[PDB]
């Protein structure tokens, strides 16, 4: 569920750093910019992987720290369509069933991909699943969040910006399913 | 080869100073060893007089063909 | 307060009802009074629907549909080559065809 | 920025432990300075995602166990995107390679599928 | 007409705030920082052409 | 003509594919190019301009030239390429006229483009054999036999044919062949004496080679002006009268052209003669009927004629005056209420007015009547005149008098059917897009069905695909088809209102 992304940047070295090697600063100040951010096509940035090229440190007129192009790799959360994850509960709510996966927080289960025999509650928060022999109606999906199995199978993209005049939806949405056979919570295969 | 002149013209040795004395005005290592001069331009021209300066001229024939110039090899003069 | 034209040259030589100041925009669909008259269907209207559909299907598996290849494709599946069908390549007549179509 | 290639190369679970194993290794010996908030969401995103990898399966592997896994996996007949979860989530029952391969009942007979637990769990 | 104005003259590079191509802008400058192109590679232990003969006939 | 640009480029792209849609789109735009500046202006491969060029210049697309120092400018055609929407109409109406033969024959030929006379008899000979059964095959004589009826009935005509290069021009080859239309061969068919039988799909040296074949466009436009004067007069006084009328535009089909102010004369000694045997009419109340719509204000027939008895001529641009007239008075009653079409009506006839004069010839109040004229300004039906007292033009001192253009009106009518059906394909499009996921997991199941159903087949897993998560959006999927077959179906019927249009648009033009 991770993958490289070959991206090219530019990268300002302030000038007090430059008794420090530059492959150093530059690794350092490239995860101090793209680590736990949303690139808009491919994903979110985990960390660097390397630099695989480096070319020549212009000067800018007007500002003395030197800018260079960088060629770089990075690993990016961005799980194909149609893989199996394993993840934490966070809470359910009318829309669904949030699920957390550790660092990464909207996974959201639509209710029209739960498993089929049952769809509904109480009007309780709690979404709840019936077997006729064993535990008819009174299962539930808890809180505490035990590692449920699920399936991705659609992710989205909005351009999280402030539309309208100046000078709180999640970037990257990913929509799974759970309705087939063996899915769900751990505990129940 | 490289095929240009030689000497370090007065716009070269006008933009490396300022580029220098504006690096040295921010927290860059100096090269050389001051001695209480204060202000930044001066010791961008101190650096300048004893060839130390971390400064790459590249020059830009019109035609898109380019040559690396080291401050320290050019030969400067008044 | 006064305004550089004459609002006598405009016309309200009483002076009264000015055109009321709108404090919303109007809305992006306006209600229209009529509709759409309903559509002709017959046994002989109702067959061009279906040819028109057979059309589409047909000519997509043509040879003369161009495919455009598929692109920075994110893994190869098994349900991938379900999708992929080979199709046979037509000729063109070189003789009505001028010379620099030739590859 | 500039992105040539928004898919380049799938990862195992276990290279991203070692990278974030690495990471690890040369960090905290100057602490953050308050002048950005880069540090804060670097420490955030490396250590979270360090502590969900930690209790996948993929620790305790080692990179020439990947390259005899998929040595002993070469021969079956499965995509990438198969191997890799195959990989990754160390499946120990058939209900879920039912799941992670696609078309499962129909590629796979149940000898096979069971040969390939066998090839998985005598591996990982 | 749609005719397109280049700022590459020296009025308009006055007027559009960006320094010019004569005297002090013909050049430019590069830093010589202790650097290191082309480093050596992080080795991909998965995805590498030998294991992944493709599937597809 | 940006709306037909954009029609064009829908067309285009849904039925020829993405790197063809390009090349055509830029040809349209631009206009005649060479062959080096289509790849430029574009930026793609030379070889996808190559095949591209080709898979266009197949079905009459875009012609090309010879021009000075022996290049060859390629040219698109705007018109052949709109034409390309009214297929199921071509194929519906050679349906009617004809048999099922001559159906796919029409059909080969608007799919292909270019065909010889062997190919699509083969073609059709093996097409026919899904639509038979139990050992009986289908052959080519009787499938030829449509073929010649459609020769001679002159909707299927013969391609631009090279020339004999033994007799043109014997040395180096030209870099373009210089094709030339021959007036005598169109519709010669070349005799064939190879029969057969097609193959019914088992999976397990030509004649008139040169010789292609394709769908004369032009004589389905002219059979389409003849229903509609048709259709016109039978609304008009009776069906005896229309199947007159009829009659008068039959014998008019092979005898004058498509594009002519006035068409041959007709004896009324002939008109009953070729009557179908079917009625029970007499010579002189034929006379009283021919009469009678000489009487029509309205004008479909003329005199023009005394010897013979009995001499009478069909109109074609008064006709389809009055039907585009019919037309633009149509869309402004469904768009603004009767009561307005009452006064487009009125401005119509009286060719010019003033406000009091439709308020006081149309029992229409003030501020209802006004409110409909400037309606009607607002979406160019209605032009005003501004008669001058002084040069200076000012509005305080001078008459205005509204004035109905036609031609003027049919243009902008026209203008909004392109991009009427441009918007329809949108929304077909757009809900294709969004809903191609669930279309094809529903491809998916209906392989799964489709898959060992003659053989097999258990009744369990037609269960399965019901217990699978597909039955609840098989709601969606049955609004999604619906809307589908609604927007085709509009995309179909908006073409009565353009090729009506088309046809005066069309005729009051001269081309000098």
């Amino acid at each position: 569920m991770f993958v490289l992304v070959e991206m090219v940047d530019t990268v300002r070295i302030p000038p007090w750093q430059f008794e420090r090697k530059l492959n150093d600063s530059i690794a350092e100040e490239l995860n101090k910019k793209l680590a736990n951010k949303v690139v808009y096509n491919v994903g979110l940035c985990i960390c660097l992987f390397d630099i695989t090229k480096l070319e020549d440190a212009y000067v800018f007129p007007g500002d003395g720290a030197s800018h260079t192009k960088v060629h770089f790799r990075c690993v990016v959360f961005h799980p194909f369509l149609d893989e199996i994850l394993i993840g934490k509960i966070k809470g359910c709510s009318p829309e669904g069933v949030h699920v957390s996966l550790g660092f990464f927080d909207d996974i959201l289960i639509p209710p029209e991909s739960l498993q089929q025999p049952a769809k509904f509650d109480e009007a309780e928060q709690v979404w709840v699943w019936e077997y006729e022999t064993e535990e008819g109606a009174h299962d539930l999906y808890m809180d505490t969040g035990e590692e449920i199995r699920f399936r991705v199978v659609d992710e989205s993209f909005v351009d999280t910006s402030p539309t309208g005049p100046s000078s709180k939806e999640a970037p990257y949405t990913l929509v799974g399913s759970i309705s087939e056979p063996g899915l769900g919570l751990l505990s129940w295969w | 080869k490289r095929i240009t002149t030689p000497y370090m013209t007065k716009y070269e040795r006008a933009r490396v100073l300022g580029t220098r004395a504006l690096q040295i005005a921010m927290c860059a290592p100096v090269m050389v060893e001051l001695e209480g001069e204060t202000d930044p331009l001066l010791i961008a021209m101190k650096e300048l007089k004893a060839r130390k300066i971390p400064i790459i001229i590249r020059r830009y024939l019109p035609d898109g063909s380019y040559e690396d110039w080291g401050v320290d090899e050019l030969i400067i003069t008044d | 307060a006064a305004y550089t034209f004459n609002i006598e040259a405009v016309g309200f030589s009483k002076g009264e009802k000015l055109p009321d100041v709108v404090l919303k925009p109007p809305p992006l669909f306006p209600d229209t009074d009529y509709k759409p008259v309903p559509l002709k269907t017959g046994e002989g209207e109702e067959y061009m629907l279906a040819l028109k559909q057979e059309l589409r299907e047909t000519m997509k598996r043509m040879p003369y549909f161009i495919e455009t290849p598929e692109e920075r494709q994110d893994i190869e599946r098994y349900s991938k080559r379900y999708m992929k069908v080979y199709k046979e390549e037509w000729i063109p007549d070189w003789r009505r065809l001028p010379r620099e179509m030739m590859p | 920025m500039e992105v040539k290639d928004a898919n380049s190369a799938l990862l195992s679970n276990y290279e991203v432990f070692q990278l974030l194993t690495d990471l690890k290794e040369q960090r905290k010996e100057s602490g953050k300075n308050k002048h950005s908030s880069g540090q804060q969401n670097l420490n955030t995103i490396t250590y979270e995602t360090l502590k969900y990898i930690s209790k996948t399966p993929c620790r305790h592997q080692s990179p020439e166990i990947v390259r005899e896994f998929l040595t002993a996996l070469k021969s079956h007949k499965l995509t990438k995107a198969e191997k890799l979860q195959l990989l990754n989530h160390r499946p120990v029952t058939a209900v879920e390679i039912q799941l992670m391969v696609e078309e499962s009942e129909e590629r796979l007979t149940e000898e096979q599928i069971e040969a390939l637990l066998h090839t998985v769990t005598s591996i990982l | 007409f749609g005719q397109k104005d280049s700022v590459c003259g020296v009025s308009e590079c006055i007027i559009m705030g960006i320094p010019m191509n004569i005297g002090t802008g013909l050049f430019k400058l590069l830093h010589k920082a202790d650097r290191d192109p082309n480093p050596p590679k992080r080795p991909l232990i998965f995805d590498t052409n030998e294991f992944h003969i493709p599937l597809v006939t | 003509t940006q709306a037909e640009i954009k029609l064009c480029s829908l067309l285009l792209q849904e039925h020829f594919g993405e790197i063809v849609e390009k090349i055509g789109v830029h040809l349209i735009r631009t206009g005649s190019q060479p062959l080096r500046v289509i790849a430029h202006d574009t930026g793609t491969s030379l070889d996808q301009v190559k095949k591209a060029l080709c898979v266009l210049v197949q079905h009459n697309l875009v012609s090309y030239q010879v021009h000075k120092r022996g290049v060859v400018e390629y040219e698109a055609q705007c018109s052949r390429v709109l034409r390309m929407l009214r297929y199921p109409r071509y194929i519906y109406t050679t349906k009617t006229l004809y048999s099922d033969t001559g159906e796919l024959i029409v059909e080969e030929l608007l799919l292909n483009g270019k065909l010889t006379m062997s190919a699509v008899v083969k073609k059709v000979a093996d097409r026919l054999t899904e639509t038979m059964e139990d050992g009986k095959t289908m052959d080519y004589a009787e499938v030829s036999n449509t073929f010649v009826r459609l020769a001679d009935t002159h909707f299927v005509q013969r391609c631009p044919s090279v020339p004999t290069t033994e007799n043109s021009d014997p040395g180096p080859p030209p870099p373009a062949p210089t094709l030339v239309i021959n007036e005598k061969d169109m519709y010669l068919v070349p005799k064939l004496s190879l029969i057969g039988k097609g193959k019914r799909r088992r999976s397990s040296p030509i004649p008139d080679d040169g010789i292609y074949w394709q769908a004369n466009l032009d004589r389905f436009h002219q059979h389409f002006r003849d229903q509609a004067i048709v259709s016109a007069v039978a609304n008009r006084m009776d069906q005896t009268s229309s199947e007159i009328v009829r009659t008068m535009l039959r014998m008019s089909e092979i005898t004058t052209s498509s594009s002519a102010p006035f068409t041959q004369p007709l004896s009324s000694n002939e008109i009953f003669r070729s009557l179908p045997v079917g009625y029970n009419i007499s010579k002189q109340v034929l006379d009283q009927y021919l009469t009678l719509l000489a009487d029509d204000p309205l004008e479909f027939v003329g005199k023009s004629g005394d010897s013979g008895g009995g001499m009478y001529v069909i109109n074609l641009h008064k006709a389809l005056a009055s039907l585009a007239t019919a037309t633009l008075e149509s869309v402004v009653q469904e768009r603004f209420g009767s009561r307005c079409a009452r006064i487009f009506r009125l401005v119509l006839q009286k060719k010019h007015i003033e406000q009091k004069q439709v308020e006081d010839f149309a029992m229409i109040p003030a501020k209802e009547a006004k409110d409909m004229l400037y309606k009607m300004l607002s979406e160019n039906f209605m032009s005003l005149q501004e008669i001058p007292k002084t040069p200076d033009h000012a509005p305080s001192r001078t008459f205005y008098l509204y004035t109905v253009n036609i031609l003027s009106a049919a243009r902008m009518l026209l203008h909004r059917c392109y991009k009427s059906i441009a918007n329809l394909i949108e929304r077909r499009q757009f809900e294709t897009k969004e809903n191609k996921r669930l279309l094809e997991k529903s491809q998916r199941v209906e392989a799964i069905i489709a898959s060992m159903q003659a053989t097999g087949a258990e009744e369990a897993q037609l269960q399965e695909i019901e217990e699978m998560i597909t039955a609840p959006e098989r709601q969606q999927l049955e609004t999604l088809k619906r809307n589908v077959n609604k927007l085709d179906a509009s995309e179909i019927q908006v073409d009565e209102t353009i090729f009506l249009l088309e046809s005066y648009i069309e005729c009051t033009m001269k081309r000098q």
